[PDB]
């Protein structure tokens, strides 16, 4: 539709914003189409189990791997980047976001079994909790910043929720076995999501509700969830099993879904879940492959690669692939500015930037 | 450190909304006009139209819809508001003092939701028995109308349909019932339901789905006697009742798509409809009796009445008068003959009212004296377009129609003239190229000259054209500055676009120059592959191309940077210095941007705006001839115009109608921190600005600083709102907070709007309070509340006049301050 035209329209007061949200979704995958060349590459040691942005920055990220071993790294800087060792035998990260406060600090989720809050250089602010009883530890963990909340997920089916200075009245149960992903809304600050082994994912209301599943919704799956995630808009919800399925229930009658975007990403012992994710500008989604010789395939080829769904449609739009990296990318990534992805395969961490440009004298 | 005062120098023009009905009295027939914050009010009488009311509202009105519960005289007024403040209002007049009560309000936000891509829709029922509104996908709001309804609480229905185009209440249904035009994998469809306010739920409605034409676009309910539903599509007219089905395909309105319809008749035996190009039909019914006495439809007939000015809404006002209001071009009133005229037209303007919207582009110039200012824009769109010349003394504006779109305008004084990109409308014709529709500037020029370039006609692979499409014609129009006569217009290559022009002189060369940035337009192209700079000099009354620079990709910007041209191509942005020969010769070139689409620079340093990168703050180092990347704003913004208020201090607008101020991190330590630009003023606005300029048109008071505020930039808008952005010391910028958070407690606002709420920056990731920014409009509406009420404004108010210590301050204090601020526009 020739976009400057529309641009054009749109000063004219003709046509509408999303229009333009729409001209400029098939700008940026038009240009997406032009990531394959991988820029950069990174490894360290055991797999890689949770994947973090530094916010404000574009160039920066986290990233917390198999052995409670953090890394901190920065591109265009050449500076050997920032390390932090643990255990290294079963102090498994599995949960890392940035502090909304001070950028040099951050949350942490730990084989364990303690919630804490720590330093790029090493020292320990402070533990929130603690399961003091092995064979019951924390794997999932998220951070809200208006409301200033913390909440956490176990491997039995109780979620825990503090504030940001301790004072702890939550941690009833809510499922009967683990609780792989939770979230919390960005736009809102009273609304949670929790996702869980039982094929449920239920939807709650953190300051009504005290009951032990007094829930305010529930919605079924056929199969276990490995992710539950929230928009940024707030409205639309996604959801991710773990056979081949993924679902998108809305604001309107959490019940009933919109749409079924079909697409495996079978689960594994010693693969790391898979995690679909939105991006942060515009209605797409993109998520990892997994090919299943018993899924029935519409594409004769069916190869390890990257995809890129629309929203609200349905049907897909883009993939990348590069040789060099013909693992399983389980883990994806975008940038909260939309230039960048990263991605995290075992043992590996990829950047996808765009390519080759002219040059100055 | 950055202290922002905004005004609006002239309010916008353009009408987002009108509606007839008996509001003001029982006996008058009001016309109620929306333009965008500002609400008119007129009683239409014999002569034309007489102002009654004019008040500002603290939002956006989306939605503005008269209706009269039982047991009321008169009508009642529903608005709701873009911050989806809802509110019912009475009027009240009194003598000379009018008033507007709030009979309700309230809030009806919901916490989260996408707004729909078809914008808000609101709907009342004919009884007037609840309020209807579509406001997100998936839900029908429906706000039952009890008189203790003063919270304006609500519910949700949930719709299946999920993609609803529009919805009316039908007539003559014992319960509320509402009838509405669908999208769905299947094709569009109508359907029904009915309304249980018991159950909050919809029941099956009286009549079953029914397919309708692929591109049926709006709804109709039909008045009594006839009862039932018209469709209207862009090639069809149907309508629908149980059983009843009647169709008509009239060639005549294929041409353009219908957008704006109003009832003619109270019975609704005839219709008016406005299309894009501005015609004007009438939609007849024709009765057919029935043995019980009740009415069906017999036929229906299509009657072109004439041309209009491109409608935005329609109304029917009385006596054959029809108003005609615009968003694009000027609005009317327009007389309806039984008779044709010798044109054979049935139409006939009585009136006309200025539109300056869009306003796309601008310029300062001193036209008539030195110092003294005027800004020159390009106006309007289509058979509308024009050229505005605007000067204070309230100001006078003298218009030149163009009927054809301008674009981009630039002055190059060593000519005595101006430069301007135009644009038309043409369609193929029977054996050969395209012919236009209308005469147009570009085909009225005084003289002409064809593009003779063959830069790339050569080794380019073709791509071919269908029938059908029509295509767009671009010109530059060289234009005296003293007659505004088409002096000459230049045509370009077919389906070749001309975007930008500058008008500046480089490097040594003592010629002065036009220069045009262009690109090669096919419709099934995600993004441009192809464009030119093309250097003309203008001398004998002709262009003479000089120069030319083939690109792989759209010139979306060039602007002059210290004796050479700054430009942006695709994803690159290229420095070029203007050689002895005539040729630009690669200095240097910066690539990290997608898009770099508005291009702004002071002395070394440069402004670039990004289509999704928001903002980059570049120097240029002339003794290393290449870019450093000095800072970026990383927040992500949706630019529509940038502009440097200074050296530090940068001004941005974005595509949810506010604006922000981005400084350099003073608190900074290192390099890294350094680079961070940092978000330090946000404002709502509530417009669309397409363009900033350097410029006043105050007259200039020879040795005026010294003063309250610092700078002066003016702005434009889709609206046509002129508006200044200037800067304020610390002191002021607290003065003004003080004053207006006093002002919000004193001030009634209407549908009890707060005025934090309304100017808060909020989009659909975040909503904070603004900060750095002062309404100039809210500080200027002191002045005309009575003495007692500036008196309890300014009741127990620390004040320091002039330089020295602080003291109570007095009324006459702050008229003084804020009618030295009006003097700043």
């Amino acid at each position: 539709r020739s976009i400057v035209r529309t641009l054009h329209q749109h000063k004219l007061g003709r046509a509408s914003w999303p229009s333009v949200q729409q001209g400029l979704q098939q700008s940026f995958l038009h240009t997406l189409d032009s990531y394959r060349i991988l820029q950069k590459a990174a490894p360290f040691d055991r797999r890689a189990t949770s994947l973090a942005w530094h916010p404000t920055h574009p160039s920066t990220v986290a990233v917390g791997s198999k052995g409670g071993d953090i890394m901190l790294w920065n591109f265009g800087i050449k500076d050997k980047p920032t390390f932090i060792k643990g255990i290294g035998a079963g102090g498994s990260i599995t949960g890392l976001k940035f502090n909304p406060l001070n950028t040099n600090q951050f949350y942490a989720s730990s084989m364990e079994g303690t919630t804490r809050l720590q330093d790029f250089k090493g020292n320990i602010l402070r533990v929130f909790a603690s399961s003091d009883t092995i064979n019951i530890w924390f794997c999932s963990l998220d951070v809200s910043a208006s409301s200033r909340m913390v909440v956490t997920g176990d491997n039995v089916g109780n979620v825990i929720l503090l504030n940001m200075d301790g004072k702890e009245l939550w941690n009833l149960r809510m499922h009967k076995k683990k609780v792989t992903h939770v979230a919390l809304n960005p736009c809102c600050d009273w609304f949670l999501a929790t996702a869980s082994v039982d094929q449920t994912v239920k939807i709650w209301d953190l300051r009504q509700v005290r009951g032990k599943a007094s829930f305010l919704y529930s919605l079924p799956h056929r199969h276990p969830v490995n992710a539950a995630c929230f928009s940024p808009d707030g409205a639309r919800l996604l959801t991710t099993d773990q056979k081949s399925e993924i679902r998108v229930y809305s604001a309107s009658q959490w019940d009933c879904p919109l749409g079924l975007i079909p697409h495996p990403h079978r689960h594994f012992q010693h693969l790391t879940p898979i995690k679909a994710a939105w991006h942060p500008r515009y209605n797409l989604i993109v998520v990892g492959r997994y090919p299943d010789p018993n899924f029935k395939s519409c594409t004769p080829y069916e190869l390890r690669t990257i995809d890129v769904f629309d929203g609200n449609s349905g049907k897909m739009m883009c993939q990348l692939y590069d040789p060099e990296s013909s693992g399983i990318s389980s883990l994806n990534e975008f940038n909260p500015m939309g230039d960048t992805l990263a991605s995290a395969m075992g043992y590996h961490i990829l950047i996808w930037s765009q390519e080759e440009a002219r040059t100055r004298k | 450190m950055s202290y922002n005062y905004v005004v609006t120098a002239q309010k916008p023009t353009a009408v987002n909304g009108c509606v007839t009905g008996h509001f003001t009295s029982a006996e008058d027939l009001n016309l109620l006009i929306a333009k965008n914050t500002r609400l008119e009010i007129y009683v239409v009488t014999a002569e034309g139209l007489r102002p009654v009311k004019e008040v500002g509202m603290y939002g956006k009105i989306a939605v503005m819809e008269l209706f009269r519960p039982k047991g009321e005289s008169k009508d009642l007024l529903f608005i709701l508001t873009a911050k989806y403040n809802a509110c019912i209002l009475e009027y009240k007049q009194s003598g000379e003092s009018i008033d507007i009560i709030t009979r309700a309000h309230g809030n009806v936000q919901d916490r989260i939701g996408r707004p729909s891509e078809t914008g808000i829709i609101g709907i009342i029922d004919p009884e007037c028995r609840m309020i209807g509104l579509r406001l997100y996908d998936g839900l029908f709001k429906v706000i039952p109308l009890d008189r203790d309804n003063k919270e304006l609480k609500a519910f949700n229905i949930r719709l299946e349909e999920l993609h609803v185009i529009d919805v009316k209440f039908l007539y003559g249904c014992q319960a509320p019932t509402i009838c509405f035009v669908y999208q769905d994998p299947q094709g569009r469809h109508v359907k029904t339901y009915e309304v249980s306010l018991r159950e909050k739920e919809f029941n099956k409605g009286p009549w079953k789905q029914e397919n309708v034409e692929a591109e049926a676009s709006m709804v109709i309910a039909v008045p009594e006697p006839f009862g039932g539903a018209i469709i209207i599509g862009q090639e069809s007219i149907t309508y629908h009742n149980g059983d009843k089905y009647l169709a008509i395909a009239p060639p005549i309105i294929k041409q353009s798509t219908i957008v704006c319809h109003n009832r003619v008749d109270p019975n609704g035996s005839r219709y008016l409809l406005g299309d894009m190009e501005g015609r004007l039909f009438m939609l007849l019914l024709e009765k057919e009796e029935q043995m019980d006495g009740t009415v069906t439809l017999k036929d229906l007939r299509v009657e072109l009445l004439g041309e209009t000015s491109i409608a935005e809404c329609l109304t029917y006002l009385d006596n054959g008068v029809v108003f005609v209001g615009s968003r694009l071009g000027d609005s009317q009133l327009v007389k309806l003959n039984v008779d044709s005229n010798e044109q054979g037209s049935y139409v006939v303007a009585m009136e006309t009212f200025t539109n300056l919207g869009p306003i796309v582009d601008m310029c300062v110039v001193d036209l008539e004296r030195q110092g003294q200012g005027q800004l020159v824009t390009c106006s309007g769109a289509f058979k509308e377009g024009s050229l505005r010349i605007i000067r204070n003394g309230k100001l006078h504006i003298r218009t030149v129609p163009l009927y054809e779109s301008p674009r981009k305008i630039c002055y190059q004084e060593v000519s005595q003239c101006f430069g301007v990109l135009s644009s038309r409308i043409e369609v193929q014709d029977t054996s050969g190229g395209t012919t236009a529709l209308r005469p147009s500037a570009s085909t009225q020029a005084l003289s002409s000259s064809v593009s003779s370039s063959k830069l790339f006609s050569s080794s380019t692979a073709p791509h071919e054209t269908s029938f059908g499409e029509e295509v767009e014609v671009h010109n530059l129009l060289i234009i005296d500055q003293h007659t505004f006569e088409v002096l000459h217009a230049h045509q370009f290559l077919q389906n070749e676009y001309a975007l930008s022009l500058v008008s500046c002189k480089l490097g040594k060369d003592p010629n002065t120059y036009f220069i045009v940035g262009t690109a090669m337009v096919y419709p099934e192209e995600a993004e441009p592959k192809q464009g030119r700079i093309v250097v003309f000099q203008y001398s004998d009354g002709k262009l003479q191309t000089v120069a030319e620079k083939e690109v792989k990709g759209a010139v979306y910007s060039m602007v002059e940077f210290n004796g050479k041209l700054l430009a942006s191509i695709n994803s690159t942005v290229r420095l070029y210095e203007w050689t002895t020969e005539k040729e630009l010769r690669t200095e240097c070139n910066h690539y990290n941007n997608i898009m770099a689409l508005y291009l702004k620079t002071k002395g070394d340093f440069i402004l670039v705006g990004d289509l999704m990168r928001s903002v980059l703050l570049l120097a240029y180092k002339p003794m290393e001839g290449n870019f450093e990347e000095i800072a970026r704003d990383f927040n992500p913004n949706w630019m529509s115009a940038v502009e440097i208020l200074d050296d530090d201090n940068f001004l941005g607008a974005e595509n949810a109608f506010n604006l922000f101020v981005c400084q350099k991190d003073s608190a900074a330590t290192t390099d890294e921190e350094r680079q961070h630009l940092q978000e330090v003023g946000l404002f709502h606005l509530g417009e669309f600005v397409n363009v900033f300029c350097h410029g006043s048109l105050v007259m200039q008071n020879l040795g005026e600083t010294s003063t309250p505020t610092q700078g002066s930039v003016l702005f434009g808008t889709v609206n046509g709102m002129i508006g200044l952005v200037t800067s304020l010391s610390e002191s002021w910028y607290n003065l003004l907070l003080d004053m207006q958070n006093r002002l919000n407690k004193v001030i009634k606002s209407v549908g009890k709007i707060e005025h934090s709420f309304w100017r808060s920056f909020h989009t659909e990731r975040k909503t904070e309070p603004a900060t750095g920014f002062i309404d100039g409009d809210l500080i200027e509406s002191f002045l005309d509340i009575s003495r007692p009420k500036m008196q309890e404004v300014v009741a127990n108010l620390q004040y320091d006049d002039g330089s020295g210590m602080k003291r109570e301050a007095t009324a006459d204090d702050l008229i003084k301050v804020v009618e030295e601020l009006t003097r700043i526009h």
